[PDB]
């Protein structure tokens, strides 16, 4: 079917450094962060329109990647990329 | 403020059916189509199905056929999940998520349902 083509899921940034996410594909780019143990909350909806609630950092790349300009507590956890049912290969962050 | 909620967390053995149920407070119902999801945790959740409560069509996955069987009831916003036949290498944790407008994908995650079953 379809692979989206994900980069490696490992990062180092701990504070104010701008990283991006790399799922690039068709299509949109619907972007969730998987909580330990606290449900998961979504991220960005279509990759363009961002809802109530969520940082104005978050940013998505349109048809590619969630560009986010730097890494906050409350932005910590794994990035699902998902997809109209299939998913993405997901990118789990942490820092140190 | 729209949230949803499921039962707690049930432990039984292999070979019997499950039953769960969700609510969704604070929006309308009939028009939102509503998701049941499971996960093998630090993996890739694999999509089990989805249910329309505005006429009750669903939509199951090509692992959960003959296995899965939802129901709605708009009048209590409340949808059932039972799955009969269960294996062994069933023991994920599952969601019943929400997805806003009726359309793909999901917004509002449940309170993890923990469905285990021990050898
Ligand atoms: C002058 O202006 C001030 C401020 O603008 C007015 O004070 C505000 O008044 C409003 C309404 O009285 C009030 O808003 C409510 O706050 C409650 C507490 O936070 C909420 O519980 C309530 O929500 C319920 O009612 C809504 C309908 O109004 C529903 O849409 C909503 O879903 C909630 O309904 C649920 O809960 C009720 C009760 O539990 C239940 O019966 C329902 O079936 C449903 O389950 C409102 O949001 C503001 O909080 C007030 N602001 C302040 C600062 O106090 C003041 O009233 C104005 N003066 C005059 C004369 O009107
Ligand atoms: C496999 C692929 O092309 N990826 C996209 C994905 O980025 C997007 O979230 C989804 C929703 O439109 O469509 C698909
Ligand atoms: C038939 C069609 O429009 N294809 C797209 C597909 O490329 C993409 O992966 C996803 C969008 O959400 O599904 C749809
Ligand atoms: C009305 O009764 C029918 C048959 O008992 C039942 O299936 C349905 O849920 C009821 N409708 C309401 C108001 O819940």
């Amino acid at each position: 079917d379809i692979q989206l083509t994900q980069s490696p899921s490992y990062l180092a940034a701990s504070v104010g450094d701008r990283v991006t996410i790399t799922c690039r594909e068709s299509n949109d780019l619907n972007w969730y962060l998987q909580r330990p143990g606290k449900p998961p909350k979504l991220l960005i909806s279509g990759a363009s329109k961002l809802e109530r609630g969520v940082p104005s950092r978050f940013r998505g790349s349109s048809s590619g990647s969630l560009t986010i300009s730097g890494l906050q507590p409350e932005d910590i956890g794994t990035y699902y990329c998902q997809v109209f049912e299939f998913f993405g290969g997901g990118t789990r962050v942490d820092i140190k | 403020q729209v949230h949803v909620m499921q039962s707690g967390d049930q432990v039984k053995k292999p070979g019997a059916s499950v039953q769960v149920s969700c609510t969704t407070s604070g929006s309308s119902f009939i028009e939102d189509s509503l998701h049941w999801i499971q996960q093998v945790p630090g993996q890739e959740p694999e999509w089990l199905g989805w249910v329309n409560p505005r006429h009750g069509a669903v939509n199951y996955s090509w692992k959960i056929r003959d296995r899965i069987t939802m129901t709605r009831d708009i009048s209590k916003s409340t949808m059932y999940v039972q799955m009969r036949g269960l294996q062994s290498d069933d023991t994920a944790m599952y969601y019943c998520a929400k997805s806003r407008r009726g359309a793909n994908w999901a917004l509002y995650w449940g309170w993890g349902t923990r469905i285990t079953v021990s050898s």
